[PDB]
């Protein structure tokens, strides 16, 4: 109800909200067969 | 954590603080799932062969935190339980298989740039992302060497700390253990070869495993810190519990109240 | 070891 609420789940407002990226996460989604 | 980082600010605002409350201390991490939601491994509340055991009024949740130690005075907020839910076939007797717990908040707490929460996979997303070789992101305030064998080097962290690890291969995970594991978990961690380090260790337990997903950029929960053998040790790897094989009885528990 | 927290939380 839309999930407990949220809907906008994972997404972070200081990073994804505005399109920025933290420091590693880079790391993380070249290792899921990179991609691309 | 051990080998991790400093956390950014605002880096993982679904972080929470199982905190007790007399004497003042950590107990465990936890997650944020809804406004009125936390999510943490049963054992953090219920184990009997330590005689622990704490209910409701035992604990206060910390949510909004980067600091270990200050209390956050305009950042974080600090609330109360109203119910506990433990898995009623958490098997704490051998292997803490499902080893998870929810904690109803007694009252909603506000999103904000530091409070914010993680979502639950579902089963394409379970599929897709939980494969060897693929990594998670753990945090935690847990100390930062060995301590079932409580160590030195620096011990425990002024901030939230992260690390990122590999899921690994199933076979690799039971050949690692003499404990029986169950399809309810996973591990993780790096191979004695592969150069890079990195654990969870005492007072993460509790805690996010979370993943991101590379088709719609949401952060997802794949475990739950759960058990391990030392810390960081050579050979030996850090056990989560599997989130999406126990969400039909998440979904069960926060659809009977669900009110 | 933790900072004094608010007593309206006890
Ligand atoms: C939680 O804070 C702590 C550590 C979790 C992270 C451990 C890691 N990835 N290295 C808890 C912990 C760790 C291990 C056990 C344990 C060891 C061997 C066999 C077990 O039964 C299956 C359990 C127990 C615990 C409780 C700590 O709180």
């Amino acid at each position: 109800t839309f999930g407990s609420g949220e809907a906008d789940c994972g997404l972070r407002p200081l990073f994804e909200k505005k399109s920025l990226e933290d420091k590693t996460e880079r790391e993380l989604l070249e290792s899921y067969i990179d991609g691309r | 954590i051990v080998e991790g980082s400093d956390a950014e600010i605002g880096m993982s605002p679904w972080q929470v603080m199982l905190f007790r409350k007399s004497p003042q201390e950590l107990l465990c991490g936890a997650s944020l799932i809804s406004d009125r939601w936390v999510l943490t491994a049963a054992h953090c509340l219920l184990y009997p062969p330590w005689d622990k055991n704490f209910t409701e009024n035992d604990l206060l949740v910390r949510i909004g935190k980067h600091s270990r130690t200050r209390y956050e005075r305009n950042i974080e907020k600090i609330s109360m339980l109203e119910k506990i839910y433990i898995h009623p076939r958490y098997n704490w007797r051998e292997n803490l298989d499902r080893d998870i717990a929810l904690m109803k908040l007694k009252k909603p707490v506000a999103f904000s740039d530091y409070i914010h929460p993680v979502c639950l996979p579902d089963r394409e997303t379970a599929a897709s992302l939980l494969q060897a070789g693929y990594k998670g992101r753990v945090t935690g305030w847990g100390n930062l060497k060995e301590t079932w064998t409580a160590n030195v080097g620096k011990g425990q962290p002024s901030v939230l700390q992260v690390v990122n690890l590999p899921i690994v291969e199933r076979p690799v995970c039971k050949d690692s253990t003499r404990i029986r594991i169950t399809d309810n978990m996973f591990c993780a961690g790096y191979k004695p070869d592969e150069g890079k380090r990195g654990d969870a260790c005492e007072g993460d337990s509790g805690g996010p495993f979370v993943m991101k997903s590379p088709f719609n950029n949401r952060w997802y929960q794949m475990g739950i810190v759960s058990w391990g053998e030392g810390c960081d040790r050579d050979g030996k790897y850090g056990f989560y519990t599997h989130v999406f094989r126990l969400k039909k009885w998440i979904q069960k528990v926060i659809d009977q109240f669900g009110e | 070891d933790f900072e004094e927290i608010p007593e309206e939380y006890l």
